[PDB]
């Protein structure tokens, strides 16, 4: 039954998130994050809203699939990349 | 008795007399076809159905024995028609009745006319089939003949002229065939219910409706849906078909002429290609002169000059695309192949048998490498043959053959091995936000100069017209340039391999112009974009 | 002849199934009524798959016999309206057409054929064009663009049901004390409704369903459709009327209405349409129109 | 200067401008017999002195002109008959060879007459429709076979009409000429 | 042409065990796995003609 | 439905309910529910397509309820193949264990419809469906000072797909 969509108001903010975070791969030399990163944040957002029968995609929800996405992406580093990303991405992983 | 004559006569009617407004649509179709030897109608069901219902009832009712009438009524016309001998003319139907689809066929529709549509899947050769067959009887001998109709017969053990319980036999001496073929027809992926596999169909068809389609294809039959021999009191399903559905202008090259007389053509090209990719000019130029390749020679001697151009990448995933798609024939893989045949061929096995890899099936077109390290052990010393020679040779297991590679290579990485390519460099970045932020704003606009198809008829118009040659101040000035480079060298390396590269890089330079001469201007870039360090 | 929607054209079942009369009749907005019109195809002794194969290819017996198999079936479904007389035409060998069938060929080609002051002239203009669409379909010596004519046709009316649908489901309708109020914020493609035919098409839809939903409250009926463009609503008055098988005739009285609103209101309005009952409002001003003119006592 | 399809040949236009100069029998519905008509290509007396019902002869351009409107009716011409084109076919058919000695202007005048004024025949229209086909048909069989025939020097047509020749025309003269140069060049 | 009736709630079970001489032309009800299946056929219904389908 | 949807915390209390028997892992949890639910397909003809369905990949320790979870899913989702993707269309596909088998999940993950010849014969098939992996890491431990692709038997393109 249940087929949600995107709010165009707050996807600004996504595309700024995506570039500070290719910018800060490639700040610290990992292998860079890249466009079918941000196709996965957007379909598990989608994911989300379906779970609660949300026709509309929120905030919380890119959220939530920004966290997951970034998570799993630092957790396939290197341990001395893995301290410099979680340092600087705690206003992703934690924060928002 | 008389029925058979009412019917031929009313369809006879038909033909003679149908107007819409001012043509007779099928005498002049009946006599234009047979000025171009085509013994063939098209009749269409509407106009049947519009002219007189009851012809339309008695053929809806029973197919297989009134549609031989209609076919022999079109014979008696097309004689009045153009004789002051005809073999007997094939009926062909169109119909807009509703598609039933494929699986719904059931015992309802046997012996019915079915209109249904799919995908061919397979195609059988040819095969006869006899019309008009003479006979010789025999202990008299006797003879006579028989004339068959391919609509649901043996011979006949009435003997004539005792003359014996079965002594007919054929003078095929004497007799006339026809074509007929089998295909097999597939269900429409986008019907098939869920967790199924496609379930499919077997039919046939004759003279000219023979030998029009091929497998992969999308169509639309029309034919008499009915059963065969071949449990208890069962038969098989079939289909007989009666209907199926499924270089350049002057115009166009006079756009092609207008572009190659533009000063900053170069320029323009070089910038028509992956235009998101940021900087990166010379691995742009490099890729026009890919597209483009040098000039085949062929000498009095028998020795033959190679024509291709090989370069290396060492971001990156998006030029091989950008070029699969611009070019007009390519491949694509990665450095481990599609198959145990890896890039260039292997044997393998019961009795031995030979594959080629992505070297051979690119064959007179462009071939990309996705991660050129990746590549196996055998093709690591099998890709000297194939891109020095462009040849692949093999002498193993009985198996004595030698296979075409003609083709120019395109391929990434991340040695020896780099002797082997023309032109090599190396990918550049640069980081500003605003193009991750486009690209993120496209991304979400998806969610929510030349074009490629022009660029790809110009590469193809180019290729076809024009193959040019180097001017003697080329040859001076290129000459000059080698020996120089190798005393520079020797003082403090260049070889005619590199040489005959710089050649072909010059020669494919001059082909943008269309001009039939090679000249400095050529060279000097030439050596310029030479730089690959 | 039969008050079915395109009888000779696409199918009986079709014929039944998108005609204005039998959604009032039937109620087939909803599974309860739709299992009707099944229901009665298997009484008649028509085979539901044969009912719905194009209607010149269906087989002859039935053809000649459909004339006798209505007359004793539509009384048990209230629906013996559906027989009458009418005038057809026929030209060589090329087949019949009803008057009936032939105007709503050439009002599908009006509707469908092929800052803000620009766009309205644009679209002003587009429509003119139509007129000459349809002029030339009066000629025996194209009925290729008559064909076509019917070919957008079905479409048109298929689009109407399936908005028709979601208004009663969803319950759009509001009803107010002097009349009744429909407005669509949203919808499909909520453009075929900017052209003023296919509104009225719309309308026509609900005031069938209306006049026969309830025995009570004959009242008049606004209907109204933004535009995103214009941030305009187009707003159509229409009346009420009786059942076809029933004595003056009935007066539209919006017109002195929304001139006598026009004459007084602040609002930002147009009145320019040779039909009066027909005008436009822009967005925020829809509610304080609307409220002066329930607040009027000319309804 | 002039247009290139026009260099050698006239087009069915300049056909149909040719056929239009015939005279043509008609009835009127008005009386002019006591302005006048003052024309300066054709006689001027027949318009001047027409009576009502009373049958007269008149080019065919200005017949078709009263017959756009009320004011006339055309007579068809006698060969244009069920009975006559039922005896032209069975010549046809007679002599394998020889074509039937039908006007120069038949299949032109057919065509006008029959969207012009196709409510002035005797005949049921629907058959005349079907007989003038099956002339053109029979003639077309006997032109295919005299296409065999081309030659350096000559060839003989008989009864063959204006259109039927201009639809050939730049065939039979074309490889004719070929033909012809491919001799002589032999004799020089 | 004609209607089948069908049987439902057939008050006792076998699983493929049970099943003995005495059982020949009873009704019975069984259970089990689907294993493998046939395309569908027409079959001939009389021995003028009429088909019906089989598997 | 609609009233337990109105309450507060309602994702977090559908990923508790998950796999009731397994103690922890929370985040394979939320990542299993949100593959059973999955996104909304698109596509657009000048150029593009994107998938609804989502796939996961879990390495596993020998012994972390990886396929408990895996036997969980198989009862709880409404169709699914364990190890044959045309019995999987539209459903979700189960792996607990892993050259011609990673090739065809190449083609799969490259593809959403597969297709292949065979004698001249050519023929198309869906595969459509939403992948759960998992694997051991290339022997008895994974090692946590090393990048992912030290620890698997895989291709750069499955670890980006
Ligand atoms: N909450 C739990 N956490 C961990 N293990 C559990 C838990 N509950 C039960 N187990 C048991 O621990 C194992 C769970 O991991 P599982 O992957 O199913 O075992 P396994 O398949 O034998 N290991 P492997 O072969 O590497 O997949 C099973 O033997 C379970 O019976
Ligand atoms: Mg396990
Ligand atoms: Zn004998």
């Amino acid at each position: 039954k249940i087929y949600p969509k995107l709010h165009q108001m707050d996807m600004d903010k996504v595309s700024r998130v995506y570039a500070d975070l290719r910018r800060e791969s490639i700040s610290t030399g990992s292998f860079p994050i890249t466009v079918r990163h941000l196709e996965s944040i957007l379909r598990i957002a989608e994911s989300f809203a379906k779970m609660r029968l949300s026709e509309f995609v929120s905030s919380y929800d890119l959220d939530r699939a920004i966290k997951v996405v970034v998570d799993s992406f630092v957790d396939a580093q290197k341990v001395s990349v893995r301290r410099q990303l979680r340092r600087s991405f705690a206003i992703y992983t934690l924060g928002h | 008795d008389d029925d058979n004559t009412e019917i031929i006569k009313s369809f006879k009617n038909f033909i003679l007399e149908f107007r819409l407004d001012s043509q007779f649509i099928y005498r002049d179709q009946l006599r234009n076809n047979i000025l171009v030897k085509n013994y063939s109608l098209t009749v269409n069901m509407e106009h049947l159905i519009g002219y007189n219902e009851d012809i339309y009832k008695k053929l809806s009712d029973e197919p297989s024995d009134i549609i031989p009438l209609f076919e022999t009524a079109i014979t008696q016309v097309a004689k009045r028609i153009s004789i002051l001998s005809l073999p007997t003319f094939q009926l062909i139907l169109n119909s807009n009745a509703n598609q039933i689809p494929l699986r719904d066929l059931d015992s309802e529709h046997v012996s019915k006319i079915v209109r249904l549509s799919g995908i061919i899947i397979s195609t059988s050769v040819l095969s006869s089939r006899a019309t008009y067959l003479s006979i010789m009887c025999r202990n008299c001998r006797h003879t006579t003949s028989i004339t068959i109709n391919n609509f649901n017969v043996s011979l006949p053990r009435s003997c004539l002229s005792n003359c014996g319980p079965d002594p007919y036999i054929i003078i095929h001496e004497s007799s006339k065939f026809i074509d007929q073929q089998f295909l097999k027809l597939q269900e429409i992926p986008e019907l098939v219910p869920v967790g199924e596999m496609p379930r499919n169909l077997t039919m046939t068809c004759d003279r000219y409706l023979t030998n029009k389609v091929i497998p992969g294809t999308r169509v639309t039959i029309v034919g008499i849906y009915s059963i065969y021999n071949s449990g208890v009191a069962i038969r098989t399903p079939y289909i007989k078909i009666l209907g199926i559905q499924s270089m350049f202008t002057e115009e166009e090259e006079e756009e092609f002429l207008q572009l190659s007389r533009n000063p900053k053509l170069y320029e323009i090209l070089t910038n028509s290609i992956a235009p998101s990719i940021f900087g990166n000019e010379d691995i742009k130029k490099a890729i026009v002169c890919l597209l483009m390749g040098g000039s085949k020679k062929i000498l009095p001697d028998g020795m033959r000059l190679r024509g291709d151009i090989n370069v290396l990448l060492l971001a990156k995933s998006q030029l091989l695309k950008f070029v699969e798609k611009v070019s007009p024939i390519a491949v694509y893989t990665s450095g481990k192949g599609s198959s145990a045949a890896g890039l260039t061929a292997s044997v393998q096995r019961r009795e031995f048998y030979l594959e080629g890899g992505a070297m051979v099936l690119a064959d007179g077109g462009v071939v990309c490498i996705d991660e050129f390290d990746k590549m196996r052990d055998e093709d690591r010393v099998a890709i000297h043959e194939a891109m020095e020679q462009q040849t692949i040779s093999i002498a193993k297991a009985g198996i004595t053959t030698v296979l075409n590679s003609r083709t120019s290579v395109l391929a990434a990485a991340n040695t020896t091995i780099l002797s082997r390519f023309d032109m090599i460099f190396i990918v550049k970045d640069d980081h500003n936000e605003e193009r991750d932020i486009s690209i993120a704003n496209h991304v979400i606009n998806i969610h929510t100069e030349i074009s490629i198809e022009k660029m790809k008829r110009y590469i193809t118009y180019c290729r076809l017209k024009c193959a040019p040659r180097l001017s003697p101040q080329a040859a001076e000035k290129l000459s000059s340039n080698f020996v120089t480079i190798r005393k520079q060298l020797l003082i403090n390396p260049i070889t005619i391999r590199q040489l005959e590269a710089i050649i072909r890089i010059t020669e494919s330079l001059a082909k943008l112009e269309l001009s039939p001469i090679a000249q400095e201007r050529h060279v000097d870039e030439a050596i310029r974009l030479f730089q690959a360090s | 002849d039969y008050y079915l929607f395109l009888l000779r054209h696409s199918s009986l079942y079709d014929s039944f199934y998108y005609s204005n009369y039998v959604n009032a009749k039937l109620s087939l907005w909803n599974e309860n009524g739709k299992k009707r019109l099944h229901k009665m195809f298997a009484r008649m002794g028509i085979p539901l798959s044969t009912a719905q194969e194009t209607w010149l290819y269906m087989d002859h017996s039935i053809k000649r016999e459909l004339g006798i198999i209505f007359d004793k079936n539509l009384d048990r479904y209230g629906l013996q309206d559906i027989i009458r007389d009418g005038f057809v035409r026929t030209l060589g060998y090329r087949g019949s057409i009803s008057a009936s069938e032939f105007v709503e060929a050439l009002t599908a080609l009006l509707e469908v054929g092929n800052n803000s002051a620009q766009k309205l002239t644009n679209l002003r203009k587009r429509w003119v064009s139509n007129f000459w669409l349809s002029w030339d379909a009066l000629d025996d010596r194209k009925v290729e663009l008559l064909n076509r004519g019917i070919q957008l046709a079905q479409d048109l009316q298929r689009a109407i049901f399936n908005t028709g649908v979601a208004i009663l489901e969803k319950k759009l309708i509001k009803h107010l004390r002097i009349y009744r109020l429909c407005v669509l914020q949203d919808g499909p493609d909520l453009d075929l409704y900017r052209n003023p035919l296919t509104l009225l098409r719309l309308g026509n839809w609900l005031i069938e369903c209306c006049a026969e939903s309830e025995d009570k409250q004959l009242l008049p009926m606004v209907l109204a459709s933004i535009d995103e463009n214009t941030d305009t609503y187009l707003v159509a008055g229409l009346t009420p009327r009786y059942p076809r098988g029933l004595k003056k005739p009935i007066l539209n009285n919006f017109s002195m209405a929304f001139q006598q609103i026009t004459a007084e209101t602040d609002a930002k309005v147009r009145i320019d349409n040779f039909e009066s009952s027909i005008i436009e409002i822009r967005r925020e001003d829809l509610s304080p129109f609307l409220e002066k003119l329930t607040l009027s006592g000319l309804l | 200067s002039l247009p290139a399809h026009l260099q050698q040949t006239f087009s069915p236009e300049e056909i149909q401008f040719i056929v239009e100069n015939e005279p043509i029998k008609i009835f009127p519905r008005i009386t002019t017999r006591q302005t006048r008509w003052q024309l300066i290509t054709t006689d001027d007396k027949a318009l001047n002195n027409m009576v009502a019902m009373r049958s007269t002869e008149v080019v065919l351009w200005i017949a078709l002109l009263l017959k756009q409107q009320s004011k006339c009716s055309i007579v068809a011409p006698q060969w244009l008959t069920t009975k006559e084109l039922d005896r032209k076919i069975q010549y046809e058919k007679t002599h394998p060879d020889r074509f039937s000695e039908l006007p120069w202007n038949w299949l032109v005048l057919a065509r006008i007459l029959f969207n012009k004024a196709k409510d002035d025949f005797h005949d049921p229209i629907h058959e005349l429709r079907g007989k003038i086909q099956d002339l053109r048909e029979i003639r077309q069989i006997k032109v295919l076979k005299g296409l065999k025939y081309l030659n350096e020097s000559h060839l003989q047509l008989d009864n063959l009409s204006l259109l039927e020749i201009n639809e050939l025309r730049p065939f039979i003269t074309e490889i004719m000429d070929k033909l012809r140069e491919i001799h002589t060049a032999s004799l020089t | 042409s004609e209607i089948h009736v069908r049987i439902s709630d057939f008050p006792t079970i076998y699983s493929l065990r049970e099943l003995r001489e005495s059982n020949l032309s009873s009704l019975v009800r069984v259970t089990g796995v689907v294993t493998r299946r046939t395309g569908v056929f027409p079959q001939l219904k009389y021995v003028k003609t009429v088909y019906r389908n089989y598997q | 439905f609609r009233k337990i949807s109105r309450d507060r915390g309602i994702i977090d209390k559908i990923i508790s309910s998950m796999a009731p028997s397994i103690y922890g892992h929370r985040d394979i949890k939320t990542a299993v529910a949100c593959s059973l639910f999955g996104g909304v397909p698109k596509n657009v003809n000048g150029k593009h397509s994107i998938r609804g369905d989502i796939n996961v990949l879990l390495l596993g320790d020998p012994g972390t309820a990886k396929s408990q979870i895996l036997k969980y899913v198989e009862k709880t989702a409404h169709r699914a193949v364990f190890a044959a993707l045309v019995l999987a269309d539209k459903g979700v596909c189960l792996i607990d264990e892993f050259d011609q088998d990673r090739t065809s999940i190449h083609e799969a993950m490259e593809q959403q419809s597969i297709s292949i010849s065979k004698a001249g014969i050519v023929t198309t098939l869906q595969a459509r469906c939403s992948i759960i992996a998992a694997a051991n890491p290339n022997g008895g431990r994974y090692n946590s000072t090393l990048p992912l692709a030290q620890n698997v038997s895989l291709t750069e393109p499955i670890l980006s797909r």
